[PDB]
RNA sequence: ACGAGACUCUGGCAUGCUAACUAGUUACGCGACCCCGGUCGGCGUAACUUCUUAGAGGGACAAGUGGCGUUCAGCCACCCGAGAUUGAGCAAUAACAGGUCUGUGAUGCCCUUAGAUGUCCGGGGCUGCACGCGCGCUACACUGACUGGCUCAGCGUGUGCCUACCCUACGCCGGCAGGCGCGGGUAACCCGUUGAACCCCAUUCGUGAUGGGGAUCGGGGAUUGCAAUUAUUC
């Protein structure tokens, strides 16, 4: 047996994005086409089905440490805003995308509101990450 | 105190009193 | 039967790794993930320097669980590098002879001294009149 | 009964010999005490220009003010503590006593 | 640099003959010799690898290296 | 045991020019896995010499402002450069490196003691300049160009290991030695 | 720059002049002798002094020393 | 001014033992010798002679400002041992700066 | 597959503006004044196009679908916050205004401020920086 | 009325609202740790407050 | 004798000392997930002080060895070692027509003192722009840009006397700046295990003033404030 922390995260997210895309019960809001993921982003994401990727990414960040609400998710996907000709600074991501993802991952019953606020992975979701860890750990042979 | 003054503020205000 | 445990740390800049030795099978893993995937990839063999200088026969009887805290990516690698090596040398000190400990310590230090000596360097403080420690602002004549 | 002394000072040696003299008082009357728990120092820092105007080379004073903070946890009757806390205290020291 | 965006009948033949017969195959080499855009060369050398005519050495974000087979 | 990037061995290469035997560190004790070490080489005067030339190249690469500190950017460039040198030459590229340090160093340089009397270089001054010339050979070739530094650094190390003169580092070297010949 | 000052040398002189019998060619004992026989107010000075004592005691084991 | 509870503050006004070794006690002594109308030379020696009697290791008394003329001029009076640099200054030397208002301008007293 | 298709228009003419038929379609359309990177992307989302194609490849019905969805972005569900001429002064209308329109409507926006004698237009007439700069040192011709 | 005018203009923020508790000056104000004392004023009273110069 | 040094603070070391529910670790147990172990910053308590904090000590002196110098002061190299010169603070005699009267209820003299040069209230201006200088920031790209993915800090500050204005987790709404309900923290207790950037890995671009660069300029939208236009800022 193996767990997600035993597996490379770079291709784990791509596998877990395929899984949530495959289920087809993730609930992507209509504006998922128009919206750019921050103010420190210039463009819309290149990959059209990003919300699945970020649901996977979010999901595995909720595995590694618990009780991480929406503010924390914008911080974990915060980045450098090139403030034009003024020097660049740290800028948070979109709250809205982080909040819809944590509504989606509770919809498809993978997470649930941890006590003292925030989101964590329910044992079903935890099993989904560890069984797909098994898939990806087996796939590199 | 009833408004509950900070420790760092307390040792500053104590020095300002002496001053 | 008995309890064979050694909690021995490694520093670089501000980065503290603590490697915890105990009896068992041959697994080293750092924050509970295996050495082969601790990013950055680029410094992969820098974590496998104690691994491949000694060979897994040295690490056969000992499984080491490392935690890392502080500094950056590079420093944290040089910390978890130094920790497992020092913690091993402290395991061969306590629970076997000096003979096995010394020929291990010899291999590590004769390769790279950093393995078993905490590099004393620290980010030297900034002074006013410049943008950093030594460097001064542009002087303007005329 | 679990009564908590919070010693705070500017000067070390003054607070070090007080926390020692309170832990004497805990051993002289022979009641259990968690030792002098060292809370981290607070370096308050004012970095002001030296010049009253701006008409010299840009020098700066770097004032500090260290605030050392110790705490002593006792398993004591309240009156023994209000007796010991009165005995031999000096101006460098600042003593709180929390009941519960 | 009046490069080609997509292949001709001619240039695609020159590629499918010559580029298997190189020792070092990089997009920046194939783009530099066949007078094509780098991006088009990156797609062409991903086709040639799917056709099993070239051998991947080190695929990296920056530098992708291919070789011959013989 | 087996060495550099897990795949480039040490006991294949021979330092030909005995002038640079001690100042080209590449052999037996200077066999490291990565060209990345804390080092503290640049503390006392000559300890610079007991740094593996692969790590000196790596360090010498990260230049023109933006790149200073980005050593993993250069560690990577050197790794991909050696892949290219192997696949274009069929050789342990540490030998192509050492051949390039031997060839691409100036052996006599002008100095101000009138017009600039010619003197001889230190062997360490030669190794220092060698690595400078063929790193600037790479980055200047690669600047405003479709080619990568992997290719440009490789092409520089290859042309230098030959003495092709298409090498920036050989062309600037024999120019320096021409100007040194002049004032003699 | 590791030249020793007058307050180090003058001390070391007078220490040997009065207590030659207790001193030797071992730093860590000479260091501990200086503690006993003199109020040196500083550890660094205490070592500097002891350190020059040891250096003089080597020069005494050879021919005679001037001052 | 400080809003302490009514009768929850008590002022005592005790005496300095060996008052010669307090700088601000000698600076205030000096400023009231000068404002008394005594010649600056006399007053400064008078202080300096007093504190060296009182049992001080050294003494630096400076009176900057306008003596005799419009030109600003320092009169520096020194004797004994006086250190300037490094920590011991913080607890060995006692330093005082005081103003005095003469009818012509401001003289300053630096007792050290 | 990766060869030049026949009827490859090397120079399109879309909204009477010469578009390069070599560029990617998200970065070719930007040549038209009024459409940038960010806008063109979300137009090529609504116009369900594989935007991986170059500017010549896609068909005349596909580019005339691109025209219509740029001209009427509000109708094909690109929201009001995503347009360049939001809540316009003459008609109260939200609409992305394109090349010759944007120039003719820029002309009007300055020629309004010139006519009403408003500080902003007076700055424009005298050929000066308007948006609160310091002209003492910068803006030197 | 003048009683309405005289002090009408609000003094709730900005360096015209706060001043030095010593100097009574609208400049070089050290607000940190509730000093509110002028940068010249605090440089005179730093010792008396307990602000030693060390590093 | 002062200045230098010493000195004070600081950087680096001690499985040696004193210690700890506002700091933890290792055990043990309960529990979640994987096929006996493995993961857990999931929960709880027994030991303990390695990491943690801060106190007392110790530690390094050219002390050891080898080389040129009465073999003086010392210098250079090496062994052992956490270091074989960490950084600052302090800082002499005597000066300067250095700067400050716009830091001061520090102040001499002169001016003004009710149609004020006091003071307050409203309104500009302090930013006005052919041009010349000075410190800067961002850049010119492919050691790059863009989009995702991954993953590590240390100084710190934080609810105010007057003083009005604090740091913020958490849950909804919004594309976003932001708005809304709703708690914690006067602090090793909460923000916070401060999930920072550069870096790392994976797509797209391809030598084109190009997806480099982001100035000017149009329209719209939010916040602080009594008020933003000569665009506060976003």
């Amino acid at each position: 047996g193996v767990t997600v922390k035993d597996v490379n995260q770079q291709e784990f997210v791509r596998a877990l994005a395929a899984f949530l895309k495959k289920s087809g019960k993730l609930k992507v809001p209509e504006w998922v086409d128009t919206v750019k993921l921050a103010k420190h982003k210039e463009l819309a994401p290149y990959d059209e089905n990003w919300f699945y990727t970020r649901a996977a990414s979010t999901a595995r960040h909720l595995y590694l440490r618990g009780g991480a609400g929406v503010g924390s998710m914008t911080k974990i996907y915060g980045g450098r805003q090139r403030n034009g000709v003024m020097p660049s600074h740290f800028s948070r991501g979109s709250k809205s995308v982080a909040r819809r993802v944590l509504q989606a991952l509770e919809g498809l019953k993978m997470v649930e509101k941890d006590q003292d606020w925030g989101r964590k992975l329910t044992p079903q979701g935890q099993r989904d990450l560890d069984r797909i860890a098994g898939q990806v750990a087996a796939a590199k042979k | 105190m009833a408004v509950q003054i900070s420790k760092k503020r307390k040792f500053v205000a104590d020095g300002i009193f002496k001053a | 039967g008995p309890l064979q445990s050694v909690q021995v740390f490694g520093r670089k800049k501000t980065a503290t790794a603590v490697a915890h030795c105990k009896r068992g099978n041959g697994l080293i893993k750092v924050n509970g993930r295996p050495l082969e995937m601790i990013e950055p990839r680029t410094l992969q063999y820098k974590l496998l320097e104690p691994v491949l200088l000694l060979g897994k026969e040295r690490f056969a009887g000992v499984d080491i669980r490392v935690r890392v805290k502080g500094g950056g990516h590079v420093a944290q690698i040089y910390a978890i590098r130094q920790s497992i090596s020092k913690a091993l040398v402290a395991y061969y000190q306590k629970y076997v002879d000096e003979a096995s400990k010394k020929e291990i310590k010899d291999i590590l230090i004769q390769y790279d001294r950093t393995l078993l000596v905490a590099d004393p360097r620290r980010c030297e403080s900034k002074k006013f009149g410049g943008p950093g420690a030594r460097a001064r602002y542009q002087k303007s004549y005329r | 009964h679990r009564i908590r002394i919070t010693l705070t000072s500017r000067n070390v040696k003054s607070l070090e010999k007080v926390c020692a003299d309170l832990i004497r008082g805990a051993k002289e009357k022979n009641l259990k005490v968690k030792g002098p728990v060292r809370m981290p120092t607070k370096t308050l820092r004012i970095t002001t220009r030296k010049t009253p105007c701006g008409e010299g080379s840009k020098t700066w004073d770097r004032f500090q003010m260290r605030i050392h903070k110790r705490l002593i946890d006792l398993h004591s009757p309240s009156e023994i503590v209000k007796q010991i806390t009165s005995i031999s205290i000096e101006p460098g020291v600042e003593v709180e006593v929390t009941i519960a | 640099l009046n490069n080609l965006v997509l292949f001709d009948k001619a240039t695609y033949d020159k590629l499918c003959k010559e580029v298997p017969n190189y020792k070092l195959i990089t997009p920046a080499v194939v783009s530099e010799r066949l007078k094509i855009r780098g991006s088009l060369a990156r797609a062409a050398l991903q086709e040639l690898l799917s056709k099993g005519l070239i051998k991947l050495v080190s695929k990296h974000r920056a530098q992708v290296i291919y070789t011959r087979n013989t | 045991d087996i060495k550099l990037f897990g795949k480039w061995s040490t006991d294949d290469v021979q330092i030909n020019d005995i002038s640079l035997q001690d100042y080209i560190a590449v052999k037996e004790k200077y066999a490291k896995y990565l060209p990345h070490s804390a080092g503290r080489y640049a503390a006392k005067r000559f300890r610079k010499a007991q740094c593996p030339i692969v790590e000196r190249l790596t360090n010498s690469m990260m230049m023109h402002g933006r790149n200073n500190g980005k050593k993993l950017m250069t560690v990577r460039i050197v790794k991909h450069a050696f892949e290219i040198i192997h696949l274009l030459t069929g050789e342990n590229p540490l030998q192509v490196l050492v051949n390039a340090i031997i060839n691409s160093g100036p052996r006599e340089d002008s100095t101000r003691i009138v017009r600039r009397q010619a003197v001889d270089v230190s062997p360490l001054r030669r190794v220092n300049q060698a690595i400078w010339l063929l790193c600037t050979g790479a980055r200047e070739a690669a600047f405003r160009n479709i080619k990568t530094i992997a290719e440009c650094l490789a092409d520089e190390l290859i042309n230098a290991a030959k003495g092709s003169s298409n090498s920036y580092a050989i062309k600037k070297k024999d120019e320096l030695e021409r100007v040194a010949k002049s004032n003699r | 720059g590791r030249v020793r000052t007058k307050t180090v040398k003058k001390a070391a002189r007078v220490i040997i002049e009065k207590y030659y019998t207790r001193l030797g060619n071992d730093f860590h004992t000479n260091k501990r002798v200086c503690e006993e026989i003199a109020i040196i107010p500083s550890k660094k000075l205490r070592n500097k002094i002891a350190g020059y004592v040891t250096h003089l005691m080597k020069r005494i084991q050879r021919g005679p020393v001037r001052g | 001014r400080f809003g302490f509870p009514e009768g929850s503050v008590e002022l005592y006004a005790e005496k300095v033992a060996t008052r010669g070794l307090c700088a601000i006690a000698q600076a205030e002594s000096l400023r009231y010798k000068l404002l008394g109308g005594l010649a600056v030379r006399r007053a400064c020696y008078g202080v300096l002679r007093f504190i060296m009697e009182s049992g001080a290791k050294g003494c630096e008394v400076v009176v900057s400002g306008k003596l005799r003329g419009q030109r600003a001029k320092s009169m520096k009076f020194v004797d004994g041992l006086m250190i300037h640099s490094g920590d011991p200054v913080n607890y060995y030397v006692d330093t005082a700066v005081r103003h005095v208002l003469l009818r012509q301008g401001v003289l300053g007293i630096k007792v050290k | 597959s990766l060869v030049i298709p026949e009827k490859f228009q090397h120079i399109l003419r879309v909204l009477n503006t010469n578009i390069d038929g070599r560029r990617k379609i998200a970065f070719a359309i930007t040549a038209i004044k009024g459409v940038g990177r960010r806008y063109a992307h979300v137009v090529l989302r609504k116009a369900d196009i594989d935007l991986t194609k170059r500017a010549g490849e896609l068909t005349e019905d596909e580019v005339e679908r691109v025209i219509t969805i740029m001209q009427n972005p509000r109708q094909y569900k690109i929201p009001d916050w995503f347009l360049n001429r939001q809540k316009d002064v003459k008609d109260g209308k939200y609409s992305q205004v394109l090349a010759n329109g944007l120039d003719n409507k820029l002309r009007e926006d300055l020629e309004r401020l010139k006519k009403i004698r408003a500080h902003r237009g007076l700055r424009h007439f005298w050929g000066l920086r308007v948006r609160g700069q310091h002209t003492k040192t910068t803006g030197r011709r | 009325g003048h009683q309405q005018l005289y002090w009408s203009h609000p003094r709730k923020f900005g360096q015209g609202s706060r001043s030095c508790r010593v100097c009574s000056n609208r400049h070089g104000l050290i607000r940190k740790y509730g000093l509110n004392m002028c940068r010249q004023c605090f440089r005179q009273y730093a010792k008396d407050i307990g602000f030693i110069k060390l590093d």
